[PDB]
């Protein structure tokens, strides 16, 4: 990645699999050059193994290249050191989640608990940040009346809670998007989706002007042009 | 500003803000790099106080920010451990106290006969799993005189700054506080103390009594945040708390309360310049100044 | 039929400008089921 | 006196003439009445304290004069000028459809206010 | 030694050891440093959990836990068209069964999910040492999935899954066949199938 | 293991005091509507009871009871059953006329020459002179009520808004008005029969009061039952609390013999 | 239930699978009362606050440190008593007449001595 | 919590025992006191004393049981074992002191 | 009555009570106190048993109260740690049973 970035100049676009791997690897021959194991059995010389390997991929003027750092948290603890230290050294965090997975959504990501600080307003324009405001408080709010539809009893919910409530079963499976390496995982073919028209269309959405489309018309599909065309799918 | 195991990217940021800032012209970083070797960011800490004794035995005052002692730790714990010491509490090292007492008690506020030197100094850490309960962070709370702890709810609440103030103390407190500022402000804290233990009853509106202190709560919680990285200068801190602590800002609509506060400064710098200059240099607060201010705070609310 | 009955079919026409309250028309609206019982033993619960 | 009284807010407790549509005609009752159960039939009422009026239209229930000169009068539903004209052209197809389908009590019921209201 | 057990091309003539690691857990702490190595190493999790094998699914095999990420490629094709939702259905079981045993006044979706993913857990229920032939686990999965055993009362499940299996053997032995033979399921072996279980319903 | 099996049930224990948490803060809210109800009814009710005192009405026997459907209103079901046993001393063969699921579990237990007729579906709803109309009609048809010359009614007194008593009351048959003497001091010809109007119409009303003071006695109930859960809730939550510190430290132990194994190497 | 019989295997099992509820509502009964529980739940806590109960039986040698005579019992009488009280065919009589004594016959014998 | 009337029984006569078990730090009794103490409890005459004047009982009843006869006492003190005379004799004295 | 890892001052409140309740004339004190050696300490309760065996060995009824022997753990504890000897289950000494059960 070096000779790319540096002696052929591109900008590359780097992937490492996976991580935990990397510090399982280093915790190992920690214990067989006798060093002092440090917390959890990890490397004494962990963090500064993770950072050598962490600093020397960086946007320089020489080129850029952009990782993509897989990690494994081990029994999904991520208070565990060894994805704590990376935790750190990665600029935007993702995560993927079992539970979202499970409810079918495939991407896995769970959008509450991903992190990215390039989410920053001014970097993404003060419409994306503000439109994605309203996503995140739409969800959140939607993932606070969960507990109330579910024991407490759907019909209580005010009428502002329940077009929120609407909305975000729609959002939740507008998320759902096909993947077309998931032609193979699945069979529907994926959808590359622009920024612009992304951001577009959540905006409608969050104003209810697809609140005429089924739920699962937003199901499993790309765009907004495939939600439309989906309702008329379900209507036949 | 001390840099420890912060990546040369996120400094390179840092440096970028503070030129963009222009505050490059009495800032220095020392930096120990996330790259840069456990001894550096051993050694990293005491080289920046040094920097400090400078100023501070010059008589002259300076703020060193120790970023984070956290990964001075983790350092000294990887030195420890590769010197053959055995490890203490929690894996790290058995003289961390010591250690980082060391550090902490290098910050000061000299005596007359040393010409008052100031070297303030605010060391941040960072809880991992937001545990006070761990050791570092409980060696460091002991040793420190006040702690600012900051909580994640708040933070996704989009409240930034995200302090959680009950869990916020200061030692050293109001003695450090401006009088004007005081005078303003022990409204303030109580009752911010009652909105916080009504806020788990308005899950709801009850008596009166509880969703007056919601309306007071709400709208001082809202006026409390504050957009990173825009700082605040006390002769405008002063009259917002004011309005929150006399409560007329319970009528503007909490969406509008952002809108009313820039609003309530630009009409205070215009009309009422005269009073920023007046707090700007008693730095205590008239009876005639609040008078004004009430009247002012009146007229603004109305429009 | 009972009195009562007659009174009760007042209120419900007279729930029949035009426009009236939510108590009015909750008063006037039930969901409920008259359940036959004897004995345990229930013949079918019909809406009341 | 009047003491009025609904399910959802007691209207009255001093009255000075109450007007009444009962199963003996029509009563007016003035401060000291001599003590009676009546039946209120579905009606159209007056209450009026002082020469002041106000105009009832009512599910009937029951009156009763308690010995201490107060009239207790308890009703299901009252107001009139809320229940009057649509509502009326509504009762006057409702009734048609009601004439054929207790659905005879039903039917008598629904004629009355129907009536009752086009007296309004 | 785990690597060496892989599908093998049919330039290296098809072979392929499959392989079963069996993996002790001490109070079920998976954190524990050999736990933690072979998840890694394996592609798939076979999670067991006690208490559900006091529950009486035995083997208990707590699905939660159980991931198989190679997934469908080696599941009969007929199999993985029924039992599709059979997942979802589970996975809702699981987060209104939490709901459930609060027992407060419940949605109708909710018990709709609770009646349907009590029958499922008891339909599923195995009995040790006594495997069962794929063609008919079809069947059986077809009925559920089809909810035609989510009215059939919860204790006469057991009693049903036998009884099923008999009807079919007796009467359609030659659809049976035809699951054994072709592997997938055809729209009239599909409607065939539906028909004779909607018929065994009420017996 | 240990470590694991505090921390999972430990979050259970705080999802059911969240939830229940949630359940008598609104119940708080709802409470209001119910008490409020039940002063304005109540008011209604008193009107009438001025007559049947100046009467001197003086009242088989019929029992009809109030409850709802609905559950995790306290200890309703169970205390209304209990005063209602007291008064099942007093004729084990009467008939119990349950207006709302719950009681009618424990009733038809206590005795089965009890539930005939029931009423399914008040327990949701909120009090309502139609629902009382309704059940008016079917209870004179169906249990001939007329005919008995005791009718019970019982319900729970909402004594004060963190208590509930349960409490019963007589509804005067058309028979008792006929020969209550100073009934005498009203007037009737017989141009009505104001016996076979008033009961009827009582019997509603008092049915009505009945239900209002039922209603916010069970929202009342709700609320005290979802406080007192989230006392014991913390104690719970307290008590694996400790356990959990405690199972900290001695992994914690167990790391530091690891190091000191490394020591002794 | 090749070894000890279907019949047997299948007592055990209703053993097992009802004690097992028992623990699994102990949270439960504590944070809400157990009157509070679902009418098919409180059969089985009753039938398992039962079975808790009558798993006891007085040890022989021990017969002196418990202070009560010692209860040997058959394992043939041991299945059918279980059986039967899965049945609910002795639920019907006091819980502290299963505490510490052996055999369904010994049960039935201290109904009537708690009776008196 | 319904309590059935066997375990409220229980209940009462547990709550009244554990008054009985109450002991006063440096004060140590005789085994033979113990004896007649013992007997009372298990014999259940402590409903006789409502539990607040348990302790009052106690000490009373060991001053009466000296001053009525400190016979049994005495014989317990060389006998060491109850014969049914002694077992009478304190279901007699127990009957007696309890209605006192 | 055997006095283990216990302050000197304590002790002398015990044997001045003992005294008061004339009780020392029929007993014997030995004291180990907190001040006193670890190793001393740790064979304290060894030699107290020995006292002991002397008047069980007349064939006399005899009792030995040993208070703390919770205090005689910590101190085999440093004595095993000062042996550099690797620290048992709890960190408290392998032969810590052996200890208590000799």
């Amino acid at each position: 990645a070096e000779y790319f970035r540096d002696e052929e100049g591109q900008d590359v676009l780097l992937f490492i699999d996976n991580i935990f791997r990397f510090t399982q690897a280093g915790s190992e021959v920690s214990a067989l050059l006798g060093r002092i194991p440090s917390a959890v059995g990890y490397q004494p010389t962990l963090a500064t193994d993770m950072g050598l390997l962490q600093e020397r991929i960086t946007t320089t003027k020489k080129g850029s290249v952009t990782s993509v750092q897989a990690v494994y948290v081990p029994a999904d603890d991520l208070t565990d050191p060894a994805p704590a230290t990376t935790f750190a050294h990665l600029d935007a965090t993702t995560v993927l989640s079992r539970g979202i997975s499970e409810l079918g959504i495939y991407p896995a990501v769970d959008p509450l608990d991903s992190k990215s600080r390039l989410l920053d307003a001014a970097v993404v324009g003060q419409e994306h940040y503000d439109v994605a405001s309203k996503v995140q408080e739409t969800l959140q709010t939607y993932k606070s009346l969960q507990d109330i539809i579910a024991i407490l009893g759907m019909d209580e919910l005010s009428e502002q809670d329940k077009l929120t409530v609407e909305r975000a079963r729609k959002i939740q499976r507008f998320l759902s998007q096909p993947f077309a390496v998931a032609e193979v995982f699945t069979g529907i073919p994926g959808k590359l989706v622009r920024l612009k028209d992304t951001v577009a269309s959540f905006k409608a959405v969050l104003e209810g002007k697809y609140d005429n489309i089924p739920e699962h018309a937003f199901y499993m599909v790309g765009g907004i042009e495939d939600v439309v065309a989906k309702a008329e799918k379900l209507a036949a | 500003y001390v840099a420890v195991g912060q990546k040369r990217s996120t400094v390179a940021q840092l440096v970028q803000t503070l030129e963009q800032h222009d505050a490059m012209k009495y800032s220095i970083i020392v930096a120990a790099t996330a790259s840069e070797a456990a001894p550096l960011q051993y050694l990293a800490p005491f080289t920046a106080a040094s920097i400090g004794e400078w100023f501070r035995d010059n008589g002259k005052h300076a703020l060193i920010v120790y970023d984070d002692l956290s990964k001075q730790a983790v350092a000294y714990r990887q030195l420890s451990l590769l010197l053959r010491r055995p490890p203490g509490r929690e894996a790290y090292p058995g003289d961390v106290f010591y250690l980082h007492s060391r550090l902490l008690e290098r910050a000061a506020k000299l005596s007359e006969k040393e010409g008052s030197g100031s070297l303030t100094a605010l060391p941040v850490i960072e809880t991992q799993g937001g545990d006070v309960s761990a050791y570092i962070p409980t060696n460091v709370i002991s040793i420190t005189d006040g702690q600012i702890f900051l909580e994640a709810e708040l933070f996704y609440k989009g409240i930034r700054p995200a302090i959680n103030v009950g869990l916020s103390v200061s030692r050293v407190g109001s003695a450090a506080q401006v009088k004007a500022l005081k005078q303003v402000a022990g409204s303030l804290k109580l009752f911010l103390a009652q909105y916080r233990e009504v806020a788990a009853f308005a899950q709801s509106d009850l008596d009166a009594s509880t969703k007056q202190t919601l309306v007071r709560g709400e709208r001082l919680t809202q006026l409390l945040k504050q957009n990173q990285y825009s700082p605040l200068a006390t002769e405008e801190q002063v009259p917002l708390i004011y309005a929150g602590v006399n409560g007329h800002l319970d009528g503007i609509e909490l969406s509008r309360i952002g809108e009313f506060e820039s609003s309530f400064l630009s009409y205070l710098k215009s009309n009422h310049n005269e009073l920023l200059t007046e707090i700007r240099e008693k730095g205590e607060l008239s009876k005639e100044l609040l008078a004004s201010l009430k009247s002012a705070t009146e007229s603004f609310v109305a429009t | 039929i009972s009195y009562a009955a007659y009174l009760n079919v007042a209120a419900q026409a007279i729930r029949s400008t035009e426009l009236q309250t939510a108590s009015v028309l909750n008063r006037s609206q039930t969901d409920a089921f008259y359940t036959q019982y004897k004995n345990a033993s229930e013949p079918t619960p019909i809406t009341k | 006196k009047l003491q009025f009284a609904l399910p959802h807010e007691t209207l009255y407790s001093e009255v000075t003439q109450v007007n009444l549509p009962a199963k003996s005609g029509r009563i007016g009752v003035l401060a000291n009445h001599v003590p009676t159960v009546e039946q209120l039939l579905p009606g159209v009422v007056e209450v009026m304290e002082g020469s002041n009026s106000k105009k009832f239209f009512i599910s009937g229930g029951f009156a009763t004069v308690q010995p201490d000169s107060q009239l207790c009068v308890t009703a299901i539903e009252a107001p009139l000028e809320s229940f009057s004209e649509n509502i009326k052209n509504l009762l006057a197809e409702a009734k048609k459809n009601v004439s054929s389908s207790r659905e005879a009590a039903e039917a008598a019921i629904q004629v009355e206010v129907l009536e009752n209201l086009q007296s309004v | 030694l785990l690597e060496r057990a892989a599908k093998l091309s049919e330039k290296e003539g098809s072979g392929s050891l499959t392989a079963l690691p069996v993996i002790e857990t001490q109070g079920g702490d998976v954190s524990a440093y050999i736990p933690t190595n072979v998840i890694s190493i394996t592609d798939g999790q076979i999670f067991l959990e006690a208490e559900l094998f006091y529950k009486g699914i035995r083997p208990a095999i707590n699905v939660g836990l159980s991931v198989s990420r190679v997934g469908s490629a080696a599941q009969v094709k007929a199999l993985k068209q029924v039992a599709g939702s059979l997942k979802l259905f589970l996975a809702q079981y699981r987060e209104v069964a939490a709901f459930a045993q609060f027992g407060s006044d419940l949605d109708a979706s909710t018990k709709q999910t609770l009646v349907r993913g009590e029958r499922l857990t008891q339909l599923l229920k195995q009995n040790q040492y006594s495997p069962l032939a794929t063609e008919e686990q079809v069947p059986l999965i077809y009925a559920g999935v089809n909810g035609h055993l989510d009215g059939i009362e919860l204790s006469r499940i057991g009693e049903f899954e036998s009884s099923f299996l008999s009807y079919l053997k007796s009467n359609h032995n030659e659809l049976l066949t035809e699951i054994r033979e072709k592997g997938e399921l055809s729209k009239e072996l599909l409607a065939s199938l539906k028909s004779a279980t909607e018929s065994f319903v009420a017996t | 293991a240990t470590l694991k099996e505090v921390e999972m049930r430990l979050k259970s224990i705080k999802n059911i005091e969240k939830i229940t948490k949630t359940m008598k803060i609104v119940a708080s809210t709802r409470l209001s509507k119910a008490e409020k109800a039940k002063i304005s009814a109540k008011k209604m009710d008193e009107a009438e009871q001025l007559f049947y005192k100046n009467a001197e009405t003086k009242n088989k026997e019929l029992i009809v009871a109030i409850t709802s459907d609905k559950g995790l209103c306290g200890s309703i079901h169970s205390q209304l059953a209990k005063a209602v046993r007291r008064h099942l001393n007093d004729q084990p063969n009467a008939d119990i006329v349950t207006i709302g699921d719950k009681i009618k579990m424990q009733l038809l237990r206590t005795h089965p020459n009890n539930i005939k007729l029931s009423i399914n579906g008040i327990g949701k709803d909120a009090p309502t002179f139609q629902e009382s109309a309704l059940i008016a009609d079917k209870l004179l048809s169906v249990m001939k009520a007329g005919t008995y010359p005791k009718i019970s009614i019982f319900y729970n007194d909402p004594v004060s808004s963190l208590s509930f008593e349960p409490s019963e009351k007589p509804i005067f048959n058309a028979k008792t008005i006929e020969q209550s003497p100073s009934f005498g001091k009203f007037e009737i010809d017989t141009d009505a029969n104001v016996p076979r109007d008033l009961f009827e119409y009582t019997l509603a009303n008092q049915m009505l009061t009945a239900m209002a003071q039922g209603y916010a006695a069970e929202i009342s109930a709700r609320r005290n039952a979802m406080d007192n859960a989230s006392k014991n809730a913390g104690d719970m939550i307290n008590r694996y609390s400790i356990l959990y510190n405690r199972t900290r430290q001695a992994v914690i132990t167990n790391e530091l013999v690891d190091i000191i194994t490394g020591a002794s190497s």
